[PDB]
């Protein structure tokens, strides 16, 4: 609902005047005190966050108005202030009570409350000093109680509620640092009625870019139907003071010899642009190499302006889009669509802004018809995605050729007539943010401070600009190559453009033809890219040429090819290389951009002539923080999306440890992350309201939900790298291997956790390797490592590398180990190393691969110029005298554990307790006794037989027991029912619950065999002595 | 590694004892609550979060690793010859006879 | 030969081409091989492990052709060999041509 | 070392059974041995002495064809203890070939 507003000097809590017709017809009659929220609508790309308020009827009130301290928002009523808010009487009055608030108080009132003697007396103090009660005062966060005094630090529960003044905690923090003295609430920097006395002439004032769109209902005036938001302005009251005008009729803006006619209109309060300064879209501004102070006068002659719209001459400016087949239909379109407006006014010189859809070239909604064909409420649906200028020139004079300076457009007497294509400069970025305007997907806004390699390419665009009057050929090519996808190389390289103003552009990889290219491919390839760079160079100055994905399109020559199919890739190369050089002598300022994903494979002749190729690196913990920063902000979140109900992060959330626990990601996956918690937030949201409890009146990301969407997104990744599905094993199974578990410990987790002490390029001992008889937890510490750590988990099953062919297994196990450097905190676990890396030429074996690959294996595994040691190996056998000495050898495998029989009833009771763990025991009995009863020759495998054994014959038991029953009950009826039958037409689930009663275990004990015989274990018990008694 | 492994069961209490004196509390209408250090700890980053900064110092190297002999002879005790003991005999034989002939 | 070229350059009449290193495991030699190929600042191509051989018939050959192209195509430079026995082993061979013609 | 790591890898499979047979087993590795994997091991035995009975009148029995109550001819008094005795316990198959010998 719609309330009229006006503001007052009363208390931050004094009750809200509200009209008695609103106060009837919505306000409940029944609440003893009314709850109401107001949302201030301010000049930006989406409304503000409801705030509550509590009202009370005021007969005073005209239909429909409000009354509102002003100090609530941080300001005074002395400049204009707004006319109108939306507001909402809450249903049931429904509103919740905060258990805990955090305030921030100066350093004298803390002294004071120490002063004052009781708790109590001090919550009385509070009471008086800002009118907090308890159930009554509602509180919101981010608010001054009172100037330099106190403010809301925080408010845990919810944005607003109530507070039980009674039991809600009351979190006081002293402002140690005075950060209270930079509160300002809305302050004059002091006034003076003549700063200048009688300086009517003009006035010298910044100019910046009006920093979002502007809509009529928040104007404070009333203009006429037509020709008002083309030639807006903004300012503080006082500016139109000191122009002597409260919101003029027209001004004037006079430099370099560009003077035009402007419309200046007042600031409204609320909003916190900076002072004095002009505000104005970039219609205006473009008209200018703007310098950063700008002189305005009076312009009384501009309310008697002139028709004389007669045959006037536009052009299409220089660009990228303006070139295109399918767009310029359109184009023209919405062309004859702006100048349809009856009054727009124009002068030469003039840059006036069209937007339109980009994917609408192909809907022709409608022809034109006789009567009753309108656009205006067509168009709501869809919203701009590109935009383009058109330069005006010249228009006639007529019998009023006394003055040419400003003039009207009529659609009754002005008819669309152009000229060839001209040629100007774009706006950089610097000077205006045309998307922020107009909504657009807003390129990322790097900052030169902090990411180095941007800096080197607008440094070298900036200096190809410069050049230009120098006038010399000394444009250089720049070829972008990166080690992974997705590092944004097109998104800084349209950063660069938009920030130096240099048309863009963008030939892709949406070429024509690139399979069976003898068909004449490389004609329909060059020639269009001909044909596109040569309607657009020579009327752009400078220009960017960006071949996206270059990379795919001059392939170099391939090891085996058909002798003469690699002809056309020689002849592509070779045109291109040609075209390469053409542009840079026959225009001026030409710079080429190419962009590549792999360096190795481009063309030597190609590439030769490049003298400039930036590595760009996969954002480090210092960029992702002001990714996230970026990505999280209103201004990205809120847009595109057009939920009724604005968004917003909480403020508890926290960059540096959100930035670190996100390593390695690429900026797509951060965004990914993004998106993901919006979704949840929304998804939590409409959960909330689907309830019956308290809605927030904003959704709010929490910093507890990226804990878990940052973990989906890496095991996502993990997918992507194809690694297998490991069961879920938990670090507490594996029993009495407590030497062994510390000692891995002490190598995979210990320089992970605080990466401080270890954070240095030294050996780490990435090589570990078990080894001992078979059947003692070999295989299950991978399996636990592999999803308990976080880490990579890369199986090689078995002989999984030997191949085919002479060379295959050489490029498998070279593969092997590039996957795995790709990410880099990964495990290798050669499962069963003995088929892998015999021992070394032996005699009794054949045909030799078995030591190329080996040897293959210590080359790449330790090698030299290793580096980000994090690729951890674990290595297991049963046997290792097989392997190769070359191989057990620090940097490679260092230590060989040793897991052999526990050989303890210690280790024999926790091995027996750990398997037993996860299902029900029977506790009439203890269970040491079968730690005593077996001879220490048991294996810790063998112990699970046991279990499982016993187990086994529990439940057998308990299915001799059901099918006694079921006989019984077919014996009772008819016998009309099997077991199958009686499962699902009967249930007894108590009954089928087995439990063990060590009479079971005491039971299948002296049934079950060793694993291993003496013969075997005095083997391994030497092999042993051999390599750990030294 | 055993010695930064000491150092780090050595330092466990060292920053948890100490108070903290970057922010002051007053701790008014507390009551009806059981925790008491947690919540301290919570308030205390909240403080942080509104008053977050990257920036950190150094630390004298000694104080958060050294190297001492005492654990070096025992970690030279745990012996771990790479050389195989029974093929040292067997490298030596053959690398003289490459040594000598070709 | 490279630090002081006016000594080296001077009389052609003996030199020898390359060195072979050899020991037991761990005896600092591929870091002896590290450090030559930093410091010293000449060139240095590290073919480590039998990546020489190839699928197709006889690649190895033009694998090798176009080692040694690019060796002496860059300026002087060291062909870095190591794990040796993996790309010439003894003479005498019952599998294919394609392990031996590489010698 | 293939088997070993499809029957317990990292990856482990389930729900199925690998059967094993053979007649000398302990040269099976030992590694396969493993209770865990073929765990459970179950002797046959030929001798059988006096339970031979219970096989011969199984295989005479025998009806697989259904199409017929019967394919071995019996006789009515079915004294097959005296054949069974006299057998001396040759084998299992044994008394499937006097079974076809005798028709
Ligand atoms: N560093 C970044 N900061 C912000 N957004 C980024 C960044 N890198 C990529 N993006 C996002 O990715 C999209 C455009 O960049 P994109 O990932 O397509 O780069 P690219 O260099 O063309 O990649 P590639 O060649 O690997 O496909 C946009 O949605 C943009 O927001
Ligand atoms: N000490 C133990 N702790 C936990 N589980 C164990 C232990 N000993 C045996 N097991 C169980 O018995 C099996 C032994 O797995 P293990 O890791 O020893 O296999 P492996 O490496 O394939 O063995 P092998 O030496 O026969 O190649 C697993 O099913 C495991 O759950
Ligand atoms: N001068 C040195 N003397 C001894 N050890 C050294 C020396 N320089 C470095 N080291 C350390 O000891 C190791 C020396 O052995 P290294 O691992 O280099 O052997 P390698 O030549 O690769 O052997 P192989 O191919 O037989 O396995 C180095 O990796 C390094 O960690
Ligand atoms: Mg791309
Ligand atoms: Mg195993
Ligand atoms: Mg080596």
């Amino acid at each position: 609902m719609k309330a009229s507003l006006t503001f007052s000097l009363s208390g931050i809590y004094a009750p809200c005047s509200i009209s008695r017709d609103i106060y009837l017809e919505y306000g409940d009659k029944k609440a003893e005190c009314l709850y109401g929220t107001i949302r201030l609508p301010q000049y930006g790309p989406g409304c503000t966050p409801g705030k509550i308020v509590h009202c009370v009827l005021d007969d005073s009130l005209p239909f429909c108005s409000i009354v509102v301290p002003s100090k609530l928002f941080g300001f005074m009523p002395t400049q204009p202030t707004m006319d109108f808010c939306y507001f909402e009487p809450i249903l049931d009055n429904v509103v919740p009570v905060l258990d805990s608030v955090t305030f921030l108080i100066n350093e004298q009132l803390y002294s004071k409350l120490m002063d004052l003697p009781q708790e109590m007396q001090q919550i009385q103090f509070l009471h008086y000093k800002y009118n907090i009660n308890s159930m009554e005062t509602v509180v919101h966060s981010r608010d001054i109680l009172t100037s330099g005094l106190c403010q809301i630090l925080n408010c845990s529960p919810f944005p607003q509620g109530l507070v039980d003044f009674t039991e809600t905690q009351l979190i006081l923090v002293n402002d140690t640092e005075q950060k209270l003295s930079a509160l300002k609430y809305a302050n004059e920097d002091e006034e003076y009625a003549l700063p200048k006395i009688g300086t009517n002439s003009a006035l010298s004032i910044d100019l910046e870019s009006l920093p979002c769109t502007i809509s009529r209902d928040l104007l404070r005036p009333a203009p006429h139907i037509n020709d008002d938001n083309s030639i807006y302005a903004f300012t503080d009251a006082e500016t139109l003071l000191r122009l002597d005008v409260t919101s003029g009729s027209f001004i004037t803006v006079s430099n370099m010899g560009c003077v035009r006619l402007v419309k200046l209109f007042v600031l409204l309060l609320p909003n916190g642009f900076k002072k004095r300064t002009i505000y104005a879209p970039p219609k205006i501004i473009a008209s200018f190499p703007d310098c950063s102070v700008v002189t305005i006068s009076k312009s009384n002659i501009g309310h008697t302006d002139i028709p004389i719209a007669n045959q006037v001459f536009i052009s299409r400016v220089g660009g990228w889009l303006q070139s295109q087949k399918c767009f310029q239909n359109i184009i023209l379109t919405t062309l004859k669509k702006f100048f349809s407006e009856s009054k727009r006014i124009l002068c030469q010189n003039d840059l006036i802004p069209i937007a339109f859809d980009s994917s609408m070239a192909d809907l022709n909604i409608a022809e034109e018809n006789d009567e009753s064909d309108d656009e205006d409420e067509l168009g709501q649906y869809y919203k701009n995605d590109s935009l383009v200028w058109f330069f005006v020139t010249s228009a006639e004079l007529d019998c009023f050729s006394k003055d040419n300076s400003h003039f009207i457009i009529d659609p009754n007497r002005t008819k669309l007539i152009t000229t060839n294509i001209t040629n100007r400069r774009p706006l950089p970025l610097s000077r205006s943010n045309l998307q922020r305007y107009y909504g657009f997907a807003e390129t990322f806004y790097y900052d030169l401070h902090i990411f180095p390699y941007v800096r080197q390419l607008v440094n070298i665009l900036e200096t190809s600009f410069n050049c230009s009057q120098r006038g010399i050929t000394l444009n250089a090519s720049v070829l972008l190559h990166s080690t992974t996808n997705n590092v944004g190389k097109a998104t800084m390289v349209r950063f660069a453009s938009k920030y130096l103003g240099i048309h863009l552009l963008e030939i892709d990889c949406l070429s024509l033809t690139s399979n069976s290219r003898q068909l004449d491919s490389t004609s329909k390839i060059i020639g269009y890219i001909r044909a596109k760079c040569e309607n657009v160079l020579p009327y752009a100055s400078p220009a960017v040429i960006f071949l996206a994905h270059l990379d795919s399109i001059l392939l170099d020559v391939n090891a085996n090819q058909d002798p003469e199919a690699i002809k056309l890739q020689k002849s592509i190369n070779f045109e291109m290389s040609k075209l390469l050089d053409d542009f840079t002598f026959k225009f001026p300022g030409t710079t080429f951009v190419g962009s590549v994903n792999n360096i190795d494979n481009v063309p030597s002749s190609f590439r030769s002539h490049m003298r400039f190729e930036i590595l760009v690196p996969v954002p480090s913990e210092a960029q992702r923080l002001r990714i996230f920063q970026w990505y999280l902000s209103s201004h990205e979140l809120n847009r595109d999306v057009q939920q009724k109900v604005p968004v917003s992060y909480m403020d508890n959330i926290s960059f540096s440890s959100l930035s670190s626990y996100s390593a390695g990601l690429t900026p797509l996956d951060i965004k990914s992350i993004v998106e993901t918690a919006r979704m949840t937030a929304t998804a939590r949201f409409y959960q909330e309201s689907k309830k019956c409890g308290w809605l927030p009146q904003s959704i709010l990301i929490t910093q507890e939900d990226l804990s878990k969407a940052t973990s989906k997104a890496r095991n996502e990744f993990s997918v992507s790298i194809g690694a297998p599905q490991i069961p879920n094993v938990t670090w507490d199974d594996i029993g009495g291997i407590d030497f062994v578990k510390g000692e891995i410990l002490d190598t995979i987790d210990m320089p992970l956790k605080h990466p401080e002490l270890f954070t240095s390029g030294m050996k780490k001992r990435s090589g570990i390797l078990f080894y001992g008889p078979p059947g003692t937890g070999k295989t299950l510490m991978a399996k636990a490592i592999a999803t308990n750590f976080s880490l990579n988990f890369f199986s090689v099953k078995g002989p999984e590398l030997l191949n085919m062919y002479i060379g295959e297994s050489e490029a498998n196990v070279r593969r092997v180990f590039q996957k795995a450097r790709e990410a880099k905190p990964c495990v290798i676990f050669f499962d069963q190393i003995d088929s892998v890396a015999p021992k070394r030429g032996n005699q009794g074996d054949s045909g030799g691969v078995m030591d190329r690959i080996v040897s293959q294996l210590l080359a790449e595994l330790d090698g030299m110029s290793t580096d980000a040691d994090g690729v951890f190996v674990i290595g297991a056998t049963n046997r290792p005298d097989l392997l190769d000495e070359a191989l057990l050898r620090p940097g490679r495998f260092d230590k060989l554990l040793y897991l052999g029989i526990p050989d303890t009833d210690t280790k024999q009771l926790n091995i027996l307790e750990a398997l037993t763990r996860k299902f029900v025991l029977d506790n009439d009995v203890k269970l040491i006794e079968l730690a005593k009863l077996c001879p220490f020759n048991y294996t810790g495998a063998d112990f699970y037989a046991l279990c499982s054994d016993a187990m086994l014959n529990a439940m057998s038991r308990i299915a001799r027991m059901v099918e006694k029953k079921v006989s019984q009950h077919n014996e009772l009826t008819g016998e009309n029912i099997s077991t199958r039958r009686w499962f699902d037409k009967i249930a007894t689930k108590e009954d089928t619950k087995v439990v063990v009663k060590m009479e079971d275990f005491l039971k299948a004990q002296e049934q079950l065999t060793p694993s291993v015989s003496r013969a075997e274990l005095n083997h391994y018990e030497a092999v042993r002595a051999n390599f750990e008694g030294a | 590694l055993k010695s930064v492994h000491r150092w780090l069961s050595a330092a466990d209490q060292s920053e948890v004892v100490p108070g903290n004196d970057n922010i002051e509390y007053f701790s008014i209408n507390e009551h009806g609550r059981r925790e008491e250090n947690r919540l301290r700890l919570k308030t205390l980053l909240q403080q942080d979060v509104v008053h977050e900064t990257k920036t950190s110092t150094s630390a004298a190297s000694e104080l958060t690793a050294v190297v001492t002999i005492n654990d070096l002879l025992e970690a030279c005790q745990e012996t771990k010859p790479s050389i195989s003991t029974s093929e040292l005999v067997k490298l030596r034989g053959i690398y003289d006879r490459f040594q000598k002939d070709r | 030969p490279t630090k002081y070229e006016p000594i080296f350059v001077n009389c052609p009449l003996r030199l020898r081409s390359g060195i072979l290193l050899y020991g037991y495991p761990g005896c600092g030699k591929t870091l002896l091989a590290s450090a030559v190929a930093q410091q010293c600042g000449l060139n240095f191509i590290s073919v480590k492990g039998p990546e020489i051989l190839n699928k197709f018939i006889g690649a190895s050959e033009q694998n090798i052709r176009e080692l040694f192209e690019r060796a002496q195509s860059v300026k002087p430079c060291i062909l870095f060999f190591d794990e040796f026995d993996s790309i010439a082993p003894k003479r005498g061979h019952d599998s294919t041509g394609v392990t031996d013609r590489v010698v | 070392n293939q088997l070993l790591t499809q029957m317990d890898g990292a990856e482990g499979l389930d729900g199925v059974y690998i059967l094993a047979a053979t007649s000398r087993p302990d040269l099976i590795d030992s590694a396969l041995l493993r209770p865990g994997r073929l765990d459970k091991s179950v002797i046959c035995n030929i001798p059988t002495e006096s339970e031979r009975l219970d096989i011969l009148q199984a295989i005479v029995n025998s009806k697989d064809k259904d199409t017929g109550q019967k394919k071995f001819a019996l006789e009515k008094n079915a004294d097959l203890k005296l054949i069974a005795e006299k057998t001396a316990g040759f084998s299992g198959a044994d008394l499937q070939g006097l079974c076809y010998n005798a028709y």
